[PDB]
């Protein structure tokens, strides 16, 4: 069993350079055929291989990104450092460091190779806007009497940066049907999501509705009251 | 790059011959130089190679009786074939291996035009000329054909003309076939309308250059 | 560059039946260069098969691979409730090494209609200088749905945002929220705000609206 | 001893369409394969190097791909001057093993057509020395495939026929064919009626053309 | 003293040939016998010598590839030329050295008639015949000329006649010139009065024996 | 390597007068020099042995003198059959060094005469295959020396002309000359006017004979 | 046979000036075969130059030779009063070895007329049966002169003898004596005996006579 | 310094044979390249080479006279003998024996050859007439008074054989202007000369005139008186 963990700056400013350090345990960059690879996954897109460094300090990079990607290794500290320069806003992704190995069997037959354990992954973003606390707007159940006891009520957390914001409904006493939709990049490189809960209209004015919304990079801890608004 | 060939011809089996390849704009001694042969109607076959350092290699069929050499003084490549057998009748190409701008290693990028080598005891002689008249019919759709059969000659090529070149439309010469007796024959046919069968007298001319046969034979339908 | 195309783009199969995935390569390479990886919801991808037929260590015998030339297939004989994820084919033939676009395995169920609800902005959001109204479509299957926004029964395009959530862990339905953002010059220049929804579970599209003034 | 095959043996194609020809090795040869083009009456010209690299001066419509045991040559817009014979040659085995492929022929595709079928007897002049040639001529037939058989009083004449076929013309893009039987004097003089049966794709049914020794 | 030659002809470069010199009234083995060659249009050049005792000597140009021998039985002298090159095209003379009544030591007193040796790859073929008409003028002093141009043939000699020998006065045949393409051409002109230009039809006949070309072409002025 | 020269290269003489021709060696050769006479189309005949000894059967009008590096052949009454080419050969150097002289030509001397100068175009029949021959003919000129140049619209055509000269006739003892240019079709078709300029001792001024491609 | 022709036949040059002699050979031989010899009045010839350019031992530097092919020259730069003699060119080329005809070098002077005197025979010579009368021409230059004898003014030919002496050692003039011999049938059959003399120093020929009877 | 002297019969009868002996001193007929040549000079004509004998007894003769000329050598006595047979009257001449030598220099280059010292010379005559004393006829000054004091008077010595006759005028007391013309071969193969003296007419009858004429082969010693003869 082997592990890999990535670390570095998760808030990288545009047209600047980032450095990511992957610390791995369970193996060392001295065994033949062992390498460390760096792969990235854009949000909502497929994976893309970035770089691969071998045990003998042989490095390979994607030809479309080899002009601005450097990869270095420290066997003593069991670390791999990926430096990437000249950032663009579309370079926001989640970066994994993964163990690369091959399987020969007693005759050097090469029964294939793989990317076995991947790191947990670091979500790195490229943008200019700095931190900003979310604005919470309560979203009111509509004016309906019963409708079969079916309703939804929520709160909208908009204009916040960076990811993520954690929303809890009634401090864990209301989790049935809490949809926290994935946040959407606004047109200004900013974040906005809705957190709603499905509740029956037969318990409108008797069951309390709160949303504790939390954002560590902005230290936003807002316990927003949601209540029924009539006409 | 130009590679000019020389030395082809016809030989008796068990004979010998020498082929020459004069190069320009490149040096024969400084390149991998190959002889590659292609039989008439079959595919290419690698025959021999000579290295820049003078090392030589041959295919299995021509081991011993074929040798390759170079002359530095006038930049030529030579192939000496001895104990020639019937399986050596082919077109031989002088080719430069592992060249080209992207450096096609192991590939032939520059070729000569090749010389023709024939190995048979056919006893060079002249072709007989026989006329062929169509069916005795009036129009039958206005399609008749008359032909000149050229028989029993060696070697190729031969020239067949109709009315000494006055007729060139609709003439089909077929490639000569190697008879089991070691001779060659072909047929040169042409389709004309039946209405022109009488008013247009036709003559087939066969000029076999190596045997110096200049034979012109009349081509008219027959009476059955 | 070698391009690997997966098929189908989306795939839904209730537990118990047979799962088939295909990966076609633009060029031809040895079958030992292609592997299959599985990535779950919000997880790091994990190796599933290497060499196109050699099962990874610890992977159950339910996963098999078969490859030939430029055609590779991943077969799942018994698929369990925990076996629904995205599957990538990738190659080590030529640099750069490329993955496939992926294939999302989906939990099949009977068709259900999405509840359509509307929520207006708060007074604070009438104070911020930008007002957003959110339209929610919940409890539907399959994922395919369409929503169109209408300001005073006039179609809207390019002024709204969408966000669909992942499959639930208990009911396998989908949920979706679409926001419409406007200013005051637009929010108080009209009367009617409507969503018309077209879903596979609905025979006809449903138009549902609200008016700011009446409430 | 690296056997090398080409598929198909010959294909017919139009002008401007994409065409792919495949080369298969008996065993994996990495990317040591080269594609040559040879026009009739000329020497081959190297098109593709290392199974993927275009040569300098070769039009970009020629492309090569594949590796191991399967390779492909693809032409995007088949120009009218791209009709030639294409060979795949491997440089993998040994300095004494640069074997070539069989070769693929590319010719113009047109509509089917029926040949004129004529029978030409052994004329008396050539008969006077005991050497008789009888001819079955097929004129302007497409495609190249055809079947010719020889008939003598319902008997079948086999094992001594010679076939001469012309390559596609630049005017009508059809073919011509001549089948010839050579026999000595009494190997024809005794028998009575001589016929030629022909079968072509453009013909619904085989056609028999018969002539009498006695009549003419 | 008679020395009769034999063995000349045309050969491809790199070929071989044998020349014979049959003597009478003298003994070939008992005399100094020389082969002396003369190129067409150039001077005499000594080639080889054989002594009465059998010793032989050669000039530097023909060392190795030329050998001289004798046959005592029928009193002949032989010259075997191998690896023939283009510079060996000449007339070869069998000569007796150091003879004559006053005993001209070191001098050739008896000569043969010499054989012609040609070394070229000209690929023997036939001459084309082209007419040449004078300027379209009335009398211009009563001097006009008409000619027959004989082109592109190998080898020499060729026969040119006017009206099949009916005209022999005023005919000037010029010596054939070796074209850079390895062929031969000449012009045979003749001056006639202009008044006889019309009343006397003229035809130029070219008989090239080795290629068997018997070509008669009309010679009449043109209309401009 | 005994260089041997003859002076003059060619001289013209009458009948009955005394003529002397000189042979010079690069170094003294004692009296090892011999004089040969060769008529056109025949083999040489030995005239003088040892540079001073008349051969048996040779008419007494031939005499030889000199020694060392200078030798002379003298003819007293030059008969009409004495017109031939005379060679001096040395037998001094080595058994592999019997070099010959250049040769001296003796021909009849007469009065000067002007040649007829004619221009002959490339006829259409020979032009139809891209091979054009243009001719400048000089008729009945004495002496042999003459100059011919080729003109095209005042341009000078050089480096591709062929000269054919006849030897002295037995009737008038004059010469004839033909200068020929061979060009491919467009190496003549584009240009416009073709002329030949001639210069002879018997002519006061050079003469230009010009013809138009366009006119004829 | 090689024939050597000298030029000029006679040569006269007063001391101090340049003397040039030429020798032309019928055939051509090496220049080392020709020598020049000098013979004085009544002396054995002495070698002067050998090899056509190599001065003999003891000969002063005033003598030089230059030869080429069939043309040889002897040059005397300073010619002294004792340097007037006959000069021969000879060859050793081919047997027989031949000399030249010679060239007499003469002492030049101004032109003088010859005194013409006549002496009759003595009585003893009228007794011997043959009578000779001697006519003397003295003190003249150059050597060329002509004398004609006349018996009774009738020209004589073939019946007289001549003898000219060599150049004097002091006056460089010439002297000559011509005898006319007759018998008594001729000496007493006439009256007049005359010499008419033609000399370059005389503008007109001079006729001078005597008669036997008057004296 | 070397010398050569010829000796023999100076009076040779026609169609007979003469033998001439040349004795030489200063050299011997043993040195290589040394020879003895015999040359002859006809009276009033150019020289003519007769014979040449070498040190190795090799002899060369004129081809037109080799049929009747023999040359022999005696090295012991340093003598060369020329025998010439079949004489003709035109063979009268003066015969010289001369030393013949060549000049090579350290490489056998042959810087020419020569006829160095010639003998004194023997005047040999071929004739039938025997000796005869000269007849002296005095030649009288003409009848002139003064003529500017210019006159000549002599004596004619005629019909004598053989050469020479020596004439002295007044025993050496009259040598001014004594012309003794060379003797002329008479038509009968005989000799006749005139000896004259130029004297002034102002000393005719006061200055004695004698001519002592001497001829050893005939022993003629005649002292002839010359005196003026008037009319």
């Amino acid at each position: 069993q082997i592990t890999l963990k990535e670390s570095g700056p998760t808030l990288v400013k545009p047209t600047q350079t980032l450095t990511l350090t992957c610390t791995f345990s369970g193996f060392s960059l001295s065994t033949s055929g062992v390498g460390v690879a760096w792969i990235r996954q854009p949000p909502g897109k497929a994976l893309e291989w970035l770089a691969l460094i071998y045990w003998d300090n042989d490095k390979r990079s994607s030809p479309s990104l080899n002009n601005r990607l450097t990869i270095t290794k420290d066997t003593s500290k069991n670390q791999v450092v990926l430096t990437m320069t000249n950032m663009d806003p579309e370079d926001t992704a989640t970066y994994y460091c993964a163990h690369f190995f091959s399987h020969y069997d007693s005759s050097n037959y090469y029964y294939g190779s793989w990317f076995d354990p991947w790191g947990q992954g670091t979500l790195v973003t490229v943008s200019s806007a700095s931190t900003k606390g979310p604005s919470v707007f309560p979203l009111a159940p509509s004016s309906k009497s019963t409708s079969g006891g079916t309703a939804a009520l929520g709160c909208l957390v908009k204009d916040y940066f960076p990811e993520p914001v954690t929303v809890s409904w009634n401090s864990g006493a209301l989790t049935s049907g809490v949809h926290t939709f994935p946040a959407v990049l606004q047109s200004s490189g900013l974040y906005s999501l809705s957190s709603v809960v499905t509740v029956p209209s037969s318990s409108l004015g008797t069951q309390t509705y709160i949303c504790n919304v939390n954002h560590k990079p902005s230290n936003t801890k807002v316990d927003k009251r949601v209540e029924p608004k009539s006409c | 790059v130009q590679l000019v060939e020389s030395g082809g011809g016809l030989v008796q089996p068990g004979g010998s011959l020498r082929l020459s390849c004069a190069a320009s704009e490149i040096t024969v001694s400084s390149n991998y130089m190959n002889w590659v042969r292609q039989a008439p109607g079959k595919g290419l076959e690698w025959v021999s190679v000579v290295y820049p350092g003078g090392s030589t290699f041959y295919t299995d069929s021509v081991k011993g009786r074929f040798t390759i050499s170079r002359d530095n003084s006038k930049n030529t490549l030579y192939l000496q074939m001895n104990s020639l057998r019937a399986e050596d009748t082919a077109v031989y190409y002088c080719a430069r291996e592992s060249g080209g701008f992207p450096l096609a290693e192991g590939a032939f990028d520059i070729w000569g035009q090749g010389t023709m080598v024939t190995v048979s005891s056919a006893s060079t002689k002249g072709p007989s000329v026989f006329p062929l008249a169509p069916s005795s019919k009036s129009t039958s759709g206005g399609t008749a054909a008359l032909g000149c059969l050229v028989k029993d000659y060696f070697p190729e090529p031969v020239t067949v003309s109709w009315n000494s070149g006055a007729l060139t439309s609709g003439v089909h010469t077929f490639p000569a076939v190697l008879q089991s007796s070691g001779l060659y024959s072909l047929s040169s046919v042409v389709t004309v309308p039946s209405s022109s069968l009488g008013t247009q007298t036709y003559i087939c001319n066969v000029n076999h250059k190596p045997s110096n046969t200049k034979v012109d034979k009349r081509v008219e339908p027959k009476s059955c | 560059e070698i391009v690997l195309t997966q098929s189908p783009g989306t795939l839904s199969l209730s537990p118990g039946e047979r799962a088939t995935l295909s990966c076609r390569a633009s060029q031809s390479f040895d079958s030992r260069y292609l592997g299959w990886y599985q990535q779950k919801s919000g997880q790091a991808p994990r190796l599933l098969i290497y060499g196109a037929s050699s099962r990874a260590t610890g992977i159950p015998d339910r996963f098999s691979g078969s490859g030939s030339g430029t055609d590779f297939t991943l077969t799942i004989s018994r698929l369990e409730p925990e076996d629904f994820a995205v599957y990538y084919c990738q190659q080590f033939g030529d640099s750069p090494f490329t993955f496939g676009q992926g294939t999302k395995l989906e939990i099949k169920r009977t068709v259900a209609a999405p509840s359509v609800f509307i929520f207006p902005p708060s007074d604070e959001q009438l104070k911020s200088g930008t007002a957003s109204v959110v339209c929610l479509l919940n409890n539907f299957y399959p994922r395919e749905a369409k929503v169109q926004w209408k300001v005073d029964n006039a179609l809207q395009s390019g002024n709204s945002q969408e966000s669909v959530t992942e499959q639930d862990s208990k009911d396998s339905t989908y949920s979706l929220s679409s926001t419409l953002t406007l200013s005051k010059a637009d929010y108080e220049k009209h009367k009617v705000y409507a969503c018309e929804v077209t879903h596979q579970g609905l025979s006809s599209p449903v138009t549902k609206s609200f008016n700011r003034g009446e409430c």
